[PDB]
RNA sequence: CAAGGAUAGCACCGGUGAUUGGAGUUAAGUCGUAACAAGGUACCCCUACGAGAACGUGGGGGUGGAUCA
RNA sequence: UAUUAAUCUAGAGUGUGGUAGGGAGUUUUGGAAUUUCAUGUGGAGCGGUGAAAUGCGUAGAUAUAUGAAGGAACACCAGUGGCGAAGGCGAAAACUUAGGCCAUUACUGACGCUUAGGCUUGAAAGUGUGGGGAGCAAAUAGGAUUAGAUACCCUAGUAGUCCACACCGUAAACGAUAGAUACUAGCUGUCGGGGCGAUCCCCUCGGUAGUGAAGUUAACACAUUAAGUAUCUCGCCUGG
């Protein structure tokens, strides 16, 4: 199925040769292909592994047989041209949706209001707004109604009343 | 706290969101609990798994520098 | 999710069914075969074992009730295929 | 007029009705609903005619084939329930059968007993007049 | 065909013994008080190893525990 | 009450959409640790409890740095948190699988409860096998208080341990509480979704700690997160 792969190439090396060897490593996927030729540019490893003070970052997004990415996890991680093969799919805690996209107006609103950049408004980033209307769209309702009204007798004033005039 | 809970996506993944990671991660390369990060509970596990991957990914060190 | 839309829509016991006895037991047995293959491939999976026992016994009591409940609405899947 | 969370099929209507009545007596509830049951309709009607029960109404949803029945457990306007306690003689696992010769009074004769004898439900006292026995379902007062 | 009956491997029930372990039973014998104190070791259960023993002890499980918000 | 033909769908799930989670069988790497070995240094100590000693070191020990490596498991991630048949679940990743949760105006027509019998797993300790043993480690050897220190203190130290096959079957496996059905005030909040709605506040349903009235009770105290009320079955206890 859908597969995004974050690549960790070995040590410090040229960008293009690493791109080519990462393509060769993606070839280890039997049919998980349709890659878009792109990369994340240069990003160094924040800590030396034992002599690797830096590396290069590449992203490969494509789709294919889900069973046939385990062999990639073997080959990329074993062969000394990829160190980490990070895979994205549903087994990792998922939340994606192809129809929840119409919520990026909230994205613009939060980018505006993650920190209030105007002197007039300096509200905390964790304070309410309250245009509230309380939409539900999920109730599990049943429309029970009365059709036969027998024995007219109801209980509405069920609060006690006692102890009349006392001397 | 995370922008993801403020937009609506119900999941995150390591798309090099390191900036917000630095808000959740102390300069000591250790993951602060849910209190500091500010996620509710779901984006909390999302950023937890992302930080653990970054540890594996060498995006963030375990402790070694 | 092995099968969710295959057998309950391609097979109609009555005029129309979205969930019934025999469509459920057919899907249940399809998942039974899938899970038996899975546990033969990986022998240390016991949650599947308990789920399979629950599924097959629920199917058996489904058929038992449907014996008297309807004249004949169960003679399509009362058997097992694992030999 | 359902309370909330419409009642599903219990093991037996009388047990669910008993739970509803005890909860109404305990947690200050007045009107309670139960699953559709002809015997429930009959017992509610006879309790109304007995004077210990308030309004009872059958209820239907968007459709008419399914049904339920609600009723106000008779409360006076000073927070007192007309029904103070119930007991079941016949049980789903043991339907005790008591012929006409086996119809005594209710703990002094003050209470009311109910039997499912031949058709509908009859009070044990009036069942003794028609020399009718049967399986006694409940004692109430 | 009968009551009754033997030669050789088994089979069923009852009883019993050299000696021996545990249970109950001696104001008061005798190793330390392990444990009850957080019995100074918070405790206990399973399980494993030994000291004459309480018991410890290796791992896991539990609150039937202490200052304490 | 078992029920017939049809049944009614309000359940069992199930058509479908959204759907969160440390759920799990399976398979991968990465971090480094650890101690060593090639490498050199260097001068004088290490071990430790209440105090020391047992026990190590110039023939170079402490410590040292990279190279290389064995078994071994992954600081934090860890919550009015969730997923959990129990036992539990967190360096990650994914195959697969399971359980869901919310909603479906829906279907077989209630098609399900417990469990004789049968099936399954089962924390952990440990066992034969083959291999490995990095590390600690009982039993303890030695040593410290000691009237005894056998328990508690320190070092040397193997069974053990560890990987898989086969055997493990118990735990204070608990919720000191086997379940399933149906019902029952609330609240601070919060979690998953349906969500209008920067996030929100705010809710709908299930969940997550407490709460206190009915109710419950020998009292502890529980209370809609009952030790509350009724229906059905398996397990148990009749004083020690």
């Amino acid at each position: 199925m859908q597969y995004n792969i974050i690549l960790l190439v070995d040590g410090s090396l040229s960008l293009e040769q690493a791109n080519q060897v990462n393509e060769k490593q993606q070839q280890t996927l039997t049919n998980v292909e349709g890659l878009q030729t792109e990369y994340l540019g240069l990003k160094e490893l924040a800590y030396p592994i034992k002599k690797q003070l830096s590396a290069h970052y590449y992203r490969w997004k494509f789709s294919g047989d889900n069973q046939s990415t385990k062999d990639f996890k073997r080959t990329a991680n074993i062969n000394k041209q990829v160190l980490r093969e990070l895979i994205i799919n549903l087994e990792r805690e998922y939340g994606y949706l192809a129809s929840i996209n119409p919520k990026k107006q909230q994205l613009a609103l939060q980018k505006r209001a993650k920190y209030d950049e105007i002197i007039a408004r300096e509200n905390n980033p964790e304070n309410p707004d309250v245009p509230v209307t309380s939409g539900l769209a999920s109730t599990q309702p049943r429309l029970s109604r009365t059709e036969k009204a027998q024995k007219p007798k109801e209980e509405l004033w069920d609060v006690v009343q006692k102890m009349g005039n006392f001397d | 706290y995370c922008r993801f809970c403020a937009i609506g996506q119900l999941r995150i993944d390591l798309i090099d969101d390191l900036e917000a990671l630095k808000r959740f991660l102390s300069p000591y390369a250790k993951i602060n609990p849910r209190r500091i990060t500010g996620n509710c509970q779901m984006h909390q596990r999302h950023v937890a798994k992302a930080l653990k991957r970054a540890r594996y990914l060498a995006l963030v060190p375990f402790v070694k520098d | 999710q092995i099968d969710k839309n295959g057998i309950i829509k391609s097979a109609q016991l009555h005029d129309k069914d979205v969930g019934s006895i025999q469509v459920q037991v057919s899907l249940l047995t399809s998942q039974i075969k899938q899970l038996t293959d899975h546990l033969l491939a990986n022998k240390k999976d016991f949650i599947s074992k308990r789920g399979l026992y629950a599924k097959v016994s629920k199917r058996k009591r489904l058929l038992k009730y449907l014996k008297h409940n309807d004249l004949e609405a169960y003679r399509n899947l009362v058997k097992t295929l694992n030999l | 007029i359902t309370t909330t969370k419409p009642i599903k099929a219990h093991f037996d209507p009388v047990a669910d009705l008993l739970t509803k009545i005890n909860n109404a007596r305990k947690a200050k509830l007045m009107t309670v609903t139960t699953i559709a049951s002809k015997l429930k309709i009959a017992i509610l009607e006879i309790l109304v005619k007995e004077g210990y029960l308030a309004n009872f109404q059958v209820l239907e949803n968007k459709s008419k084939t399914k049904r339920i029945v609600t009723f106000n457990l008779k409360y006076t306007q000073r927070r007192i329930p007309s029904i103070n306690g119930v007991k079941q003689i016949s049980k789903p696992g043991l339907r005790i059968y008591r012929p006409f010769e086996k119809l005594p009074l209710v703990l002094n004769g003050l209470g009311i007993a109910i039997i499912s004898t031949s058709d509908g439900v009859m009070t044990d006292k009036v069942a003794r007049l028609k020399k009718i026995g049967g399986e006694i379902l409940a004692y109430v007062w």
